[PDB]
RNA sequence: UAGCUAGUAGGUGGGGUAACGGCUCACCUAGGCGACGAUCCCUAGCUGGUCUGAGAGGAUGACCAGCCACACUGGAACUGA
RNA sequence: CCCGCAGAAGAAGCACCGGCUAACUCCGUGCCAGCAGCCGCGGUAAUACGGAGGGUGCAAGCGUUAAUCGGAAUUACUGGGCGUAAAGCGCACGCAGGCGGUUUGUUAAGUCAGAUGUGAAAUCCCCGGGCUCAACCUGGGAACUGCAUCUGAUACUGGCAAG
């Protein structure tokens, strides 16, 4: 139910970083980044409509750690609400528990967010919340517990976000180690890079 | 105000019996075309007052034989 | 076409037969190998391919293929046949499943082991 | 600004004594953006000759195109010899639901919001002339009223 | 006769009661005259759980409906809460 | 056999613009005239004028506006091999709204958007464009 | 598969049913159904729904709920609201 | 459901990589052995067979088979056609049927409008709520395009009467 493989092998495939490191050593210096992965990586086949869709799609899925079916039934519930579907399909995998644990930077990755959450050291609301997959919603605090509150780990994961460029739409306490889910991100707020509408066209083939 | 239903006379031969053909005018369910269907129906006439070819108007009521469950109500239209 | 033509003689759906009868929208059947022998291709190909003509459980007599490189079917074998044509033997529907009743796995293979039923090796 | 992308790339051939002459033909298609749209087709003994000569077509002989927000007027049908298509306007998100040729003409046309089928043939060179004939014959709201004599808020 | 009557509905362990009017001799969750509420009796606090609605259960009562009694003590409490 | 006159009146009109005729005739009727004063109240046609006591005739005056006919096009669509009524749910918007359908109404012959306006449907004449 | 039907179609009167009724019986009339497909043959439980499809359709009727029929096969009634 | 204990500990496979279709090399065989959904591949330099390395796609599943709809405007009501591609009876007459020039009156059958009744609950969809999340359960709506009756309109079509 997750991929287990070599990470920046996924993130050479891609060409982008994935961010499937910590970023203390630069992408660059863990693996010949430019190069894709394998025996025949230096050389670059020009690639079809639907392999740019399929590529697009699983550069998303690599970035958040969601398998297909799951993916899928984002898609779907995105395509059912109203507004724009791509722009929805983004919002909710931004709206997931491992990546706001992640963006408030309680975990240097997305792997080490998901493993906390796994292992219950995240409150929602002062609720243990155990499912990686749990949308968060607007106005909800989400915490260390003081048993995961003395974890290295987690001051580390601090320090390492505090470098990272901040979230708008969260507001987190060091000390305190809780932060605030105040609104869903919007299209603008996320990421340039992600060609949202590729996927749409590709789950709507 | 009773229900009724008007047709003309397709057959009077059977005695304090007509049979009344009741033509309604109804569209087609696929190609849309408006098609004529026909519905017979035995009704009890007593005196046998009806002709053949005669406009006829009928009620509906308690079965008097085996498939005579309308009665005559007028007549209307009883040229020869 | 015309309206009043369609009302009188409505359209007709095209009714398809399907190209595996024996099977009888079952998945698969069970038969006995009335007999095994092997056949040659048609024009563009060269080969001894081996097919069994097998009596199933419901009646028919069909002919089917055996994939995989050798097997251990004889006359009296029961065997499961599955859909699929050899578009080469012509007039072969059905094709046998190779790790089923009779019909032994293929012998060292590493790749595509669920299709030809071959255990995975250590 | 221009955007241009070639639909086809197909090899024909020749008879000669000697034997089979090959050569190449493409189909390009550029536009604007913002109505223009114009489609070409080059044809040369070798692939980027034939590209080459397809864009030059297609950057000449353009044709405008009456588009209301960035999306069509009104459902529109067009045909071309085999090539019959219908396109029809849709709401803001919905995105270009269209063929191969043909959405890649409606994206260099500039339509963003569209829902299309090809139907009869779906020969990419007659779909494109297809599709460009029908864009371009589509007309406006204040074509209408231009021609029917009266405001454009008489007839909306 | 007519009796009014809990049908369980929802899930295993996490039951549902619609509380219907039905003639006494149909399946539990089977044919039924009218539905006059709803029990819910793993329902949380902050949540309302039950709705009876009390007119209509008199007007049947009226006609000569006879009551289980798991509704007869739903009805008592509606009563009592409001 | 003539077996339909609004449908003859309309290829007329096909026919006359194509063909770049400045007037069209034909036998007039009621039905006739009040299809055509529909037209010129939306611009379709410059004039309409019956003409003859015994047997009258219709002329249309065609309108053109850059050298190009103004109808773009023009179908019947109700039939006598098919009749078509709609409900003012139901009532067709031509061109998206910007062409006209002529319906025939209870209260007299009037385009789709009027019709809509009263509330009541009919049987769908004719589309233009 | 083009003709089918003699309680067959209708009437009068008795009987019968909790109830109308050829339900049944006696007589009278000679009708009745059928190309808008009677009769005959093959297949099939029906519906809410389900799957698919832009829709119109197409296919389908496990589960859940409504209706129907059956209870080894073929008949029959008794008891009883 | 909660608390504690120990220790990365007990937990990854399946298909595919010639084009369609994301993913390529070497060796073995040599029209053989075999593959294959279609087109095709193999006759001694096989990215198509078989093994290996590498890769791609799904993942506690993954393939194959069967089955239905879709694509298929390939039964075309929406929405096809018939000179030569399949398709105009060899030609006529004519019953049933389908269609019917033009005016007025009348009717109101088709048609249209409004109301009333019904269209079980579940299901589908919308906004909520409860299971840590989801599936799942659930509150309220919307919908159920239908059918029936009554009251109207009368342009068109039908009936009737005169032209
Ligand atoms: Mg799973
Ligand atoms: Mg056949
Ligand atoms: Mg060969
Ligand atoms: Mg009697
Ligand atoms: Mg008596
Ligand atoms: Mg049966
Ligand atoms: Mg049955
Ligand atoms: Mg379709
Ligand atoms: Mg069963
Ligand atoms: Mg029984
Ligand atoms: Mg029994
Ligand atoms: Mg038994
Ligand atoms: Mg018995
Ligand atoms: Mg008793
Ligand atoms: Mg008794
Ligand atoms: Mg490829
Ligand atoms: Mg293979
Ligand atoms: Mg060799
Ligand atoms: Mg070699
Ligand atoms: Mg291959
Ligand atoms: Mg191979
Ligand atoms: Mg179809
Ligand atoms: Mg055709
Ligand atoms: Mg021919
Ligand atoms: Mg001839
Ligand atoms: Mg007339
Ligand atoms: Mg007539
Ligand atoms: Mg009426
Ligand atoms: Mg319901
Ligand atoms: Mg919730
Ligand atoms: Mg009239
Ligand atoms: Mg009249």
């Amino acid at each position: 139910a997750r991929y287990l493989g070599p990470k920046l092998k996924l993130s050479r495939r891609e060409g982008t970083d994935l961010f499937l490191k910590s970023g203390v050593r630069a992408i660059d210096t863990k693996c010949k980044i430019e190069q894709a992965p394998g025996q025949h990586g230096a050389r670059k086949p020009r690639l079809s409509d639907y392999g740019v869709q399929l590529r697009e799609k699983q550069k998303v899925r690599r970035i958040y750690g969601v398998l297909e079916r799951q993916f899928r039934n984002y898609y779907k519930e995105a395509a059912r609400l109203k507004g724009n579907t791509g722009e929805n399909l983004l919002a909710l995998l931004e709206g997931r528990l491992d990546n706001v644990v992640y963006r408030m930077g309680f975990g240097a990755t997305r792997a080490e967010a998901r493993q906390l959450v796994s292992h219950k050291a995240i409150m929602v609301n002062g609720r243990v919340v155990n499912i990686a997959s749990y949308q968060v919603s607007p106005n909800d605090v989400v915490s260390i517990r003081e048993k995961a509150k003395k974890q290295s780990r987690v001051k580390a994961a601090l320090e390492l976000a505090e470098q990272r460029e901040k979230p708008t739409w969260l507001e987190v306490d060091a000390g305190k180690m809780e932060g605030t889910f105040k609104r869903k991100p919007e299209r603008s707020d996320l990421s340039a890079d992600i060609n949202e509408h590729l996927i749409v066209e590709l789950y709507s083939k | 105000k009773i229900r009724t239903l008007q047709g003309r006379v397709v057959s009077d031969k059977m005695e304090k019996s007509i049979v009344v053909a009741i033509e309604r005018f109804v569209k087609h369910p696929i190609y849309g075309k408006f098609i004529k269907r026909t519905t017979k129906l035995h009704v009890h006439d007593e005196n046998n007052e009806c002709g053949i070819g005669d406009v006829v108007e009928i009620r509906e009521c308690r079965p008097l034989s085996k498939t005579k469950s309308w009665t005559l109500v007028r007549v209307v239209e009883k040229a020869v | 076409a015309t309206v009043n033509q369609l009302v009188r003689k409505p359209r007709a759906r095209k009714v398809a037969k399907s190209n595996v009868p024996a099977l009888e929208a079952c998945p698969q059947k069970r038969g006995v190998c009335t007999r095994v022998y092997t056949t040659t291709p048609k024009k563009p190909n060269s080969a001894l391919r081996k097919v069994c003509r097998v009596r199933l459980t419901n009646g028919f007599e069909v002919t089917s293929y055996i994939g995989g490189e050798g097997h251990n079917l004889q006359e009296h074998s029961v065997i499961l046949i599955r859909g699929g044509r050899v578009k080469d033997l012509p007039g072969v529907r059905y094709h046998t499943v190779r790790g089923a009743l009779d019909c032994s796995g293929v012998k060292d293979r590493k790749q595509a082991r669920s299709k030809y039923g071959v255990k995975r090796p250590k | 600004e221009l955007q241009e992308k070639l639909i086809a790339v197909n090899r024909v051939s020749k008879t000669v004594k000697g034997g089979r002459i090959f050569s190449f033909t493409a189909l390009t298609v550029v536009g604007d953006g913002n109505g223009r749209v114009g489609f070409g087709y080059g044809k040369a003994r070798e692939v980027p000759a034939a590209i080459q000569k397809a864009m030059e077509k297609a950057r000449r002989n353009m044709i405008n195109v009456a588009l209301n927000n960035g999306t069509l007027q009104h459902p529109v049908k067009g045909v071309h010899t085999g090539s019959r298509v219908f396109m029809q306007p849709a709401s803001e998100g919905t995105g270009i639901i269209a063929g191969g040729a043909m959405r890649a003409v409606l994206e260099v046309a500039g339509v963003h919001n569209v829902l299309a089928k090809a139907y009869g043939s779906t020969n990419p060179i007659n779909v494109v002339r297809a599709t460009i004939d029908g864009l371009e014959n589509m007309n406006s709201p204040a074509m209408v009223a231009a021609k029917r004599g009266k405001s454009v808020e008489e007839i909306l | 006769m007519v009796t009014i009557r809990l049908a369980r509905h929802g899930a295993k362990k996490r039951p549902f009661y619609q509380v219907v009017v039905a003639d006494s001799r149909n399946a539990r969750n089977g044919r039924f005259i009218e539905r006059v509420g709803f029990f819910n009796p793993i329902a949380s606090e902050k949540e309302e759980g039950t709705r009876l609605d009390l007119d209509r259960i008199a007007h049947w009562v009226g006609q000569g409906a006879t009551i289980s009694d798991r509704v007869a003590a739903l009805i008592k409490e509606v009563n009592k809460a409001a | 056999s003539m077996q339909d006159p609004i449908a003859d009146m309309l290829t007329r009109i096909r026919n006359g613009q194509a063909a770049n005729k400045a007037a069209v005739t034909m036998p007039s009727s009621k039905l006739k005239v009040a299809i055509a004063n529909v037209l010129k109240e939306e611009g379709f046609i410059e004039d309409f004028k019956v003409e003859g006591d015994t047997k009258p005739e219709l002329e249309l005056t065609l309108k053109y506006f850059q050298g190009k006919a103004v109808v773009e096009s023009i179908q019947r669509v109700s039939r006598p091999g098919l009749r078509i009524y709609k409900r003012k749910d139901e009532l067709p918007k031509v061109m998206a709204g910007l062409g006209i359908a002529v319906v025939s109404t209870s209260k007299g012959v009037m385009t789709d958007r009027a019709a809509r306006q009263a509330g009541l449907g009919g049987e769908i004449i004719c589309y233009v464009a």
